[PDB]
């Protein structure tokens, strides 16, 4: 009997889904977590849901990979990725109890996601990526749903002219922003005296300025600039904006591991400008008061970039709210009355899986679960995608109108590895433990 | 859940310094009506931006019987 | 209200008098954190 094993692993899967469905959305419902140790916290970012949840089944560990696979190519929806593939498996054991194999429905799944991908193309709206109007109003209209959404519309535009590392220190302020064009770090040149250096050259352990207590005497006889305890994270990027290479030797120190820089001092950070080599690189210096919200300030411009990552692969707009959903939803549910076989059951559960993320955003948002859905749908079928579902104030409205959007990238990317995972799923006929 | 009405009074300690002791009362009673609510078939998140305005109104309606030194 | 009586009593003559920063803020602090408790929808324990 194989399906002890196929009816586990949905409701496994099912059980992730039906917990951290309630943080969807920016007016989602937060959660209460016990750590090991003891205390608790109070937080609705579902990639910090997932990550402290410790699952131990199959089916279970998918889901968690599958939320970092969305962070990694679009990085926005990171929810809505788990409930779209944990709403799907919720049809699929409607489909097993028909006497339909996986295997039929995996491929029936692959004309849903070709059609899925096709209803979202005709109702988007494509835009000019070298408009940094569009490019400014895309990434500020998303910035405003983020912690930091007051000091939104002068963080974006600083992802605008880098494209990048971006360091922060405490003290000053937000709003204060600039573009460096070769590297900055976040040290000192202790106990070096000079502190600031023309004619530059650096290598990584004729060098003056080296990049790493007798040794401090020696090295500041010369008048060579040391500068010591970095990490390795910096290495990385040095490397490729000013051309410099490691040196784990006395020995192997000559003139082609050196570097160049036209100025190279600490103005406390190490403003060095003029890379002067081949590459494409950029730092902006970013300012705050408390460390709180200097790291919050590093997640807004690092999700503005993604925003800015999205347009480029997807010159395209659709609109907001599970505005699109409901268009995939409706337009699905034609396709499979002209289709034969059992790719017409499957297509048409595979449209009520998409119905749930607009009946979910309706009861995050205090309306009416089927009353939010059932308008919708007859407001696209003779309307466009312009209607939708407004959280900000709680109702139906133009979410055109409503400064609300998102890129093309966001909801395909978040179809696709739903889709693809389920098909996985449906492939296990059943698991062992080895050794 | 106890944990939160600890800290309610921390932040009330450092500006006002008083009272903290009426603010943990208020919010204990609010969340016994909210939650008859809840058994009355309504959503929390309506409730939420109910409290806001009403807090909103509470302040207007305050400033409009002040009396100045 | 007279709280050594138990009566009700003019405040404007009697000279109970209270600041603008307690009334106010205790609202304000006693609604967020409400909102906060009934905000909280789920329960994990490891």
């Amino acid at each position: 009997k194989p399906a002890q094993i196929r009816f586990s692993n949905i409701s496994a899967a099912k059980a992730v889904a039906d917990a951290i469905r309630t943080s969807l959305g920016p007016k989602g419902m937060d959660k209460m977590i016990q750590d090991g140790k003891g205390d608790v916290t109070i937080t609705n970012d579902g990639a910090t849901i997932l990550k402290q949840m410790q699952v131990l089944h199959p089916a279970a560990r998918m889901l968690v990979e599958l939320s970092k696979a969305q962070d990694i190519e679009a990085g926005d929806g990171t929810t809505s990725v788990v409930i779209i593939a944990g709403s799907l498996l919720d049809s699929c054991t409607k489909l097993l109890q028909k006497g339909i194999h996986p295997t039929i429905i995996s491929e029936s799944f692959q004309k849903a996601l070709e059609k899925g991908i096709e209803i979202l193309t005709d109702m988007s709206r494509p835009v000019e990526l070298s408009d940094r109007e569009t490019l400014l109003n895309s990434a500020t209209t998303s910035l405003n749903s983020k912690v930091v959404s007051q000091y939104s519309s002068l963080l974006s535009p600083m992802s605008v002219n880098a494209v990048i590392k971006i360091v922060k220190k405490l003290g000053g302020t937000i709003d204060d922003c600039e573009l460096v064009e070769g590297l900055v770090l976040t040290q000192k040149v202790s106990n070096s005296g000079i502190t600031r250096v023309e004619k530059a050259k650096i290598g990584l352990i004729g060098c003056n300025v080296l990049l790493i207590d007798l040794a401090l005497h020696f090295l500041n006889k010369m008048k060579i600039m040391v500068i010591k305890d970095i990490e390795r994270e910096d290495i990385e990027f040095i490397c490729k904006t000013i051309g410099t290479k490691p040196v784990a030797h006395i020995d192997q120190f000559t003139a082609d591991m050196l570097g160049s820089a036209e100025l190279a001092e600490e103005v406390k950070l190490l403003k060095i400008t003029g890379c002067a080599s081949p590459g494409k690189t950029v730092t902006i210096v970013v300012r705050g008061s408390n460390k709180l919200v200097i790291e919050e300030a590093e997640r807004s411009i690092h999700d503005a970039l993604c925003v800015i990552r999205c347009l480029v692969k997807k010159r395209a707009l659709i609109a907001g709210g599970g505005a699109p959903e409901i268009e995939l939803a409706l337009r699905l549910t034609e396709y499979s009355r002209t289709l034969s076989g059992m790719e017409s059951y499957c297509v048409r559960a595979f449209a009520d899986a998409m119905e749930v993320i607009p009946s979910t955003l309706a009861e995050n948002a205090g309306l009416n679960p089927i009353s939010t859905v059932t308008e919708l749908r007859n407001r696209h079928a003779q309307g466009e995608k312009t209607a939708g579902i407004n959280v900000r104030k709680g109702g139906i409205s133009n979410i055109l109108e409503e400064l609300v959007v998102q890129p093309l990238l966001v909801s395909v990317s978040a179809l696709t590895l739903a889709t693809e995972t389920v098909r996985s799923i449906l492939k296990i006929d059943d698991v062992v433990n080895t050794r | 859940a106890a944990k939160v009405l600890c800290e309610l009074a921390d932040l009330q300690d450092k500006e006002v310094g008083d009272g903290t002791t009426s603010v943990v009362i208020i919010a204990a009673e609010l969340l016994k009506n909210a939650d008859e609510l809840v058994k009355q078939k309504i959503h929390p998140t309506s409730v939420i931006s109910g409290y806001r305005l009403a807090c909103k109104e509470a302040v207007r309606y305050i400033n409009e019987n002040l009396i100045v030194n | 209200l007279d709280l050594s009586n138990g009566k009700p009593r003019d405040n404007k003559q009697a000279g109970v008098f209270e600041p603008t920063i307690v009334k106010v803020k205790s609202l304000k602090f006693a609604t967020e954190a409400a909102i906060t408790i009934l905000r909280i929808d789920d329960l994990i324990k490891l």
